[PDB]
């Protein structure tokens, strides 16, 4: 959940 | 379905140390001869946590586009320094590529790197201030994280 942020990239 | 199709990105010179260029050979195919330009980013995630920390490393415009596949090789300089919080500099961060036609996004392609020290007494004991000399860049390009947003192509 660090790269909760990036969720417009799997 | 949409008029511009990425094919593949493969990331070239990998693994290689901090201060190395980007390099990424993209191929994607038009479907029908694009009025406008296609506009190209990488943005570098200095930070998870903080969106200021996102550094565009380079810009690039190819335009008008044929139909047909078009096969480039995008450079772009590694992030500057003076703007990773320490806390992020070691360790994985990501790095994006992303393509706007019409001003509208239409894919992103991300990818996990792993910033690390190659020698074993900095593995052990890391030093207090990131040290991007002696800093290893692997972008972990076996898995992509791509996202296709459909727009409007007229």
């Amino acid at each position: 959940e660090k790269a909760a942020r990036l969720q417009x990239x799997a | 379905m949409a008029k511009v199709q990425v094919n593949n990105v493969v990331v070239l010179d990998n693994p290689s140390p901090f201060y190395n260029p980007f390099q990424f050979e993209i191929t994607f195919e038009c479907i029908e001869d694009l009025s406008e330009d296609l506009e190209w980013k990488i943005i570098y995630v200095g930070s998870a946590e903080s969106e200021e920390y996102d550094q565009v490393l380079d810009s690039v415009l190819v335009g008008p586009v044929p139909a047909g596949r078009h096969m480039f090789v995008f450079q772009a300089d590694a992030p500057n320094p003076g703007l990773i919080p320490d806390a992020d500099a070691v360790g994985v961060t990501v790095v994006l590529i992303t393509c706007t036609y019409r001003g509208q996004e239409f894919i992103r392609v991300g990818y996990y790197v792993n910033n690390e020290y190659t020698e074993t007494e900095l593995r052990e004991n890391p030093p207090v201030k990131p040290d991007f000399s002696k800093l290893q860049r692997n972008i972990l390009a076996s898995n992509p994280r791509v996202t296709r947003f459909h727009i409007n192509w007229e």
